[PDB]
């Protein structure tokens, strides 16, 4: 009985792009470029792509990415939700303890929806 | 020299596989048994493996196996053509598959498998179909009539 | 000599033509499209920006418009026309400086450029890859033969989401009143992930041990 | 007890058996023989035959979630959401090699329950996600939880 | 709590609120799981020690058979339709002094829950479930019961709809015991085939007991 | 996209499962008694015929009840109704070490049509 | 039955993926070794009797040349007061340690303790048994043979 | 190709020989010795228990002495003198009867009465079965076709120490007037072992899986 | 260095462990007697099998007289005592043997180091 | 803190599920040896250079007493003749075996070493050790005291 | 107390009472070690740093050049023959601009104690041991240790009788600097060669320290 | 039983040291400093000191650092014999194949007896 609509992503990305066709649907971000922000430690039961190895720690924003579904959702055909996308930096001493200070100006830079974030 | 060199190697592999370890197998352990780390263990989404520690290995590149490209046009195309989105595809092939298939398996094994897997979860064949046509591939094999680019007819 | 692999993809492939879930010409289609597909392109983007401090500002500030001027398009190039599933549309070029220095990973898997760049390395599909670049990008890139100052800024970018990476070395010594194609010759498809920065002379990645196919396309 | 310690002895010695320890890669296929490819391939619960070792069997205590959750996918069930063979094959063998001698029996059929309701999206994932944080802070606001715990 | 009581209660709790099924249906299995139990499946056996009509009905069909003792597959269960996954199709294997039947569900741990209760612990391990296929007659040793090698031991598999119990041969040192005296002397383990009815025994055969984080 | 939640409820209500099925699968192809060999037909992604009974002979015993196999009942396709059959294996059969001494002993399960064929 | 041989294949196979905590120990601390640990790693290794293992079909094994000679040379080392059998036991069994003890085989043990005795004792250098085992390697390579081994 | 283990064994031998540890004259002398062993003699010893209530007893009480009418004196048969190094002079007779049935192993390697009943079988050695007959005797002794009433005393006998035993397993029923060499003919190894019973016209071990040697004797 | 003629000296003509006989004195046990194993430190060697250890058997048999392994392995010999066939019920042993072969039992020797009244 | 603290013990653990053809080995026959094998398993338990591992924060340890008093037995028993430095890092770095040279702690093998050097060169008999160990537990079970390990 | 502190006194007992070594002669070597320590090997360096003729005697004859310092390997320890297990035969490594050693024992854990002191915990570490030798590089960047590309790094495995220290290059900052200032920045971990001798640095950078559970 | 002499070592080497006590016992060394040698792959059955990732390697000789038994001797209490010990520098290249060439001047200096080695 279950029908599957395989026209859907087509007609709404075609000649637009992704994430373009998304553009807008979230609404006013939460955060702005230069915002400091600690990544919440939410449930990763089944899926996730807020890496494990960013959790608790805290980063800078520096670029506002785009507009999309979160991929918790997309990944089980949800896209009803659309939200902000941040592009993080966060030192590397601040995620491995052992990190030498002698590397002192290394980071690590990666995206996450606004859903991970909250003001440090 | 060189045929020294390689047992050397060879050697330095091998003992790998003796180093010693506490190994506990896991036979459904009662939940009594099962702790939060274990939980969080347990449950974890198997792609997740940034920051985990590794050995150096020396890097290499691979040969692209027809097959290989083949399944990636299909998951793509399934995509393309609505069957899924791509982030429909990593969660089941990257995810899905388990902690042991995931490390197991080869990359694009794992593609091709959920490429099947989704198939048969969104109802598009029943899983009979998909057994039924890799009986019948298996026997066109066996028989000698070739199978596409892979294997020619037999000839004279 | 044939694989449970082959067996399965000649099946899988059956089904979902035999179902309509794709057409044969979509399938012929897509693998003639991965087969226009390498590092040309992103080289000629790195040379064209070593060439054009405005140009390169786009590239900076707009890797989605400033591809076009490669003639690839995120959006159109791809048989969709609405950007490849995988690769997505929203290009970022990560610009090196003296004091910043870029290699890109997906820990979560192996997103690429791949519209730019073409198919992804074997050893960057790696869990060893994905595991240590991260955490060891020092240890990890001097292994693949690249050293920086201490005081240079190492940046790690882990393309997790929709965002795909090419990296813009700085420009090598030794090259002045070079033109775009003797640029563009030295920016390999190493340098562009960041495991490797240009040299005059060096046209081709390092060589490493290539690992064969059963039956290789 | 010397005898209490002499057991101990002999299951502790079984976690030093020495064994040529092979670790996994992610291998190139051209590793994968046909063997290794139905071993990967198989079905998880299909484990009638396979040598093991004599175990005093015992008897265990039903947990009062271990109650709830087979009630919680007998309902299910009972009201359509899934037939017990649909759960069966994503319990039982969807939940792969590691989860399922690594976990406990009613743990997997609890993930699993949570699973379908996510699979046939009668809740999003992050419905899923959100109601954990709120179970978790219900207990930690001291508001109790359920049966488990008294507010 | 643990992680398990945590994410039993969202589910629980998600479940009821989209509507899948309500508080009182859950209540309603839980109460119906509460009164399984052993004794109809004792019952039956001992009645069809007493009664060779009853015990033809029992091998040929166990279904009918178990109305006698007032389980109904289809209808005793909340659902009518039987439990979902239990199925309605219950056969009755008996023993004979050349055949002994011992089940398992090599798969999973299907039981004939509707007539004899919940599953034990152990009968749901991946070892009994490796292990009672190929070596019968040592696991059956380990459980204390050894056949005669000419009596032929068959093991039964649940592996799909169908449910056993087994019928044991009645034990000597029984004459004129009443119905309800026989069946006290068929255990649950009697049912799976681990264990033999005796007389002076209605209890399973003591073993360890794991005990729970918040049992009750 | 909608999943049917009432569907099985209306078919099975007052009559069981796998009773609701009955007469579904037509005549059978086997019959009490029939030398059958179990064919090992592709496990993947799911089965509930055991590795241990492929390519083992054994003789069926009892037509137990028609019903979707489980290969495609488990994935939500139920329109295919066949023949489910009770065999009984010897266990020497089945088990390469399995002892003479207890010659007699045997493995009795069930398997749906689609993976027997005359012996 | 080439389908019951690759059935029983898979059930040996499968068992190299039995799910584990597989815990790889590099030098730990005293601090980590607990006194079940002490006794487990300074157990005398041949003592296995009451440990749980699976039922095996029992096969019987050709006995090859070299290891009757093996065998007739720790006699006769035996007999000419070299050692007594417990101290070829307690080497041998024992001393080769836990991998070594099940990860070679039975007269590979007898083989390499009839090596370490003569050592052990001088009578012979350590550099004398490396040196003839490359003389050994040598004729063998040559084409002059090797014993009842290798004809010339 | 000759193996590590051949290669080493030469390397032995010559260097024990040469350093005069033992003469060439005593390791073939040794072989020869060995060749002559088997369980023939051990079988008659059995059989004439049967025939024989006085030699019963005697073989039951001192089987050392015992074993000198089959021929097999465990101090002076062997080439030393002094008995063989590793089985020592200690032979003991376990008598099975219709409440107890011997089976024997040696949970700390493979200790075997050699010198009355030849050496000893591939999976006696194994560490299975050394781990599991002395817990599991019924389990085991099952798998090998062997089951006896619950009531009846099953002893496993555990040669950890000098002594070495050879089971005297009841006489089985249907050998009525049988004359010695009949009996014995049915007495094989594996009854000696206990790991099965005589029957009139079983004269070989059951058959079992042979593994093949690279080079056997 | 080592003497390789003093074991045939004394056991030739004789026979081991017949050539110790007499040497251990009077035995401190006699069949019948109900004995417990001690739980000695087996470091680098023993044969008196963990399994067995803190059990309590009946002594059926005083088998012969012997240095005992631990001394012997290492070519220590100066002491010699009496080594005991000592019998165990298999439920005093395995905690989940069965009640239903009540009767079976394991032997096995031990030295009377090892040996103390039950 | 407390979330990273986690995150990490995280990283350490899943390390235990990595997945692996586990093939336990139990006296296989010489025809399952390869000479790869009979390499890898004869090797000298020591020789670990060029071996591949992975990166790890290392940490200073705090000394035990009983093993500065194991460090002065050991160089105590070399200058006075019982042996020399070889001796003791060939039986205590790779006699020991594969299993104790990485499963206990190094000066574990130490100690186990300086007690086994006592009795392979008869300066006590192995009963005298076994003894004495009865001893030292008896000691402390009185409340007499250890040593400076526990006072009575 | 536990199964090493129980096994360390029955053979020290035993060694005492048959004569091995006196109760004296294990608080002698006690004491010797008490008396070791880094700082011989760094007064050395700042010798040599401060003497090209002294500097020579080093990198030709370390023995010699120890005496220096106060340590004579033959007749400082307690043996008047070398200790037993660091032998009497040390070398100096210099580094250059364009050489830098580090030391490592792959086959152990052999260490210049006489002059150098006690071995770190981690020098004893299989892992160190393992990949040293190997990745240099990468593990020295570990340590916060980065040279050249073009400057040679030498490991140096001390795998017989020899036992090294590493003499730095005097580094920059230090002008007019007297032997005490100097030697104070030439650390443990310097001598090695994890690590380089830096201005206002007197003291081996922070690592974890694993705890004793019974500490001297 | 066998009776161990306590007292050589001491008697030998007291005043002197180890090494120091062996000197001129290996007479005439086979090479001399700047030689290449290749390191023969010897058993290395029961003890070794010559690490294996050296076998088959060939590297240079700085030094002719002292005379010794072998440890392979030493170590099973055998000094009858002395020989030449000699300090080899390996280019990193030669002995790891992955080794980069952005490092072509590492290099790795250990020690090995005379037996060893063999003219390259
Ligand atoms: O790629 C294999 C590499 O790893 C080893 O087996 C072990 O470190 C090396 O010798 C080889 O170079
Ligand atoms: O898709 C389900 C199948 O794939 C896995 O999850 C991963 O290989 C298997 O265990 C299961 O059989
Ligand atoms: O004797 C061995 C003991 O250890 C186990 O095998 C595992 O814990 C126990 O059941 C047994 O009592
Ligand atoms: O190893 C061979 C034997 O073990 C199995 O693979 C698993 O129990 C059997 O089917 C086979 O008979
Ligand atoms: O083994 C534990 C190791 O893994 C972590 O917890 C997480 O990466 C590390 O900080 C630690 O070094
Ligand atoms: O099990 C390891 C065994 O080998 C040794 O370390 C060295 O011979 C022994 O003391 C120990 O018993
Ligand atoms: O005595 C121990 C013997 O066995 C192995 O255990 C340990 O390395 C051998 O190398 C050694 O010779």
């Amino acid at each position: 009985k279950p029908v599957w609509d395989r026209t859907h992503h087509a007609k709404m990305a075609t000649g637009i792009g992704d994430p373009q066709c998304f553009k807008g649907m979230a609404g006013k971000s939460k955060f702005n470029v230069g915002d400091r922000v600690r990544i919440k430690d939410l449930p990763d039961l089944f899926y996730t792509r807020t890496m494990t190895y960013t959790r608790g720690a805290t980063g800078t924003i520096v670029r506002l990415v785009y507009e999309s579904p979160a991929a918790e959702d997309e990944a089980f055909g949800n896209e009803e939700n659309v939200e902000w996308f941040y592009s993080i930096v966060f030192a590397q001493k601040d995620l491995w303890p052992e990190y030498s200070d002698t590397f002192a100006n290394d980071t690590l830079e990666t995206e996450i929806p606004e859903r991970y974030l909250e003001k440090a | 020299s060189s045929s020294i060199r390689e047992e050397v190697h060879r050697h330095l592999g091998t003992v790998a596989l003796m180093q010693p370890a506490l190994h506990q197998q896991t036979h459904a352990p009662a939940p009594t048994e099962i702790t939060h780390t274990l939980f969080r263990a347990y449950t974890r989404v198997p792609h997740d493996v940034g920051g985990e520690a590794d050995v150096p290995i020396e890097y290499h590149e691979k040969e692209e196996e027809i097959w290989e490209l083949n399944t990636f046009a299909t998951c793509e195309c399934l995509a393309w053509r609505g069957v899924w989105t791509a982030e429909e595809r990593r969660r089941k092939q990257n995810c899905d598959v388990g902690q042991t298939v995931y490390l197991g398996m080869p990359y694009y094994g794992r593609w091709l498998l959920t490429a099947a897997r989704i198939l048969v979860d969104k109802q598009f064949v029943t899983l009979t179909e998909l057994h039924n046509k890799i009986v019948e591939m298996r026997e066109r094999v066996a028989s000698g009539q070739g199978l596409g680019e892979y294997l020619p007819p037999k000839a004279k | 000599e044939v694989s449970d692999f082959e067996i399965l993809e000649m099946a899988v492939r059956e089904l979902a033509i035999e179902k309509g879930l794709f057409s044969a010409e979509d399938h012929r289609v897509w693998k003639d499209y991965v087969h226009t597909l390498g590092p040309l392109p992103a080289a000629r983007l790195v040379a064209k920006a070593w060439l054009d401090p405005e140009y390169k500002k786009l590239c900076i500030e707009d890797g989605v418009e400033a591809s076009k001027a490669v003639g690839v398009n995120w959006v159109t190039s791809p048989p969709t026309q609405f950007g490849t599933p995988s690769d997505y549309c929203n290009l970022r070029v990560l610009a090196d400086s003296p004091t910043l220095k870029h290699v890109v990973v997906c820990t979560l898997c192996s997103c690429y450029p791949r519209p730019i760049l073409g198919q992804s390395p074997e050893w960057y599909r790696s869990p060893n890859y994905r595991r240590r670049l991260v955490r060891w990008p020092r240890q990890v890139l001097a292994e693949f033969g690249l050293q920086l100052p201490s005081e240079v800024q190492i940046r790690v970018a882990d393309s997790n989401q929709k965002t795909r990476y090419i990296v813009m070395p700085v420009r090598p010594e030794g090259t002045d009143g070079w033109t775009e194609d003797q640029l563009a010759e030295i920016v390999t498809r190493d340098c562009l992930i960041g495991v490797a920065v240009p040299k005059p002379g060096i046209t081709v990645n390092a060589k490493r041990p290539v690992l064969k196919a059963n039956r290789p396309v």
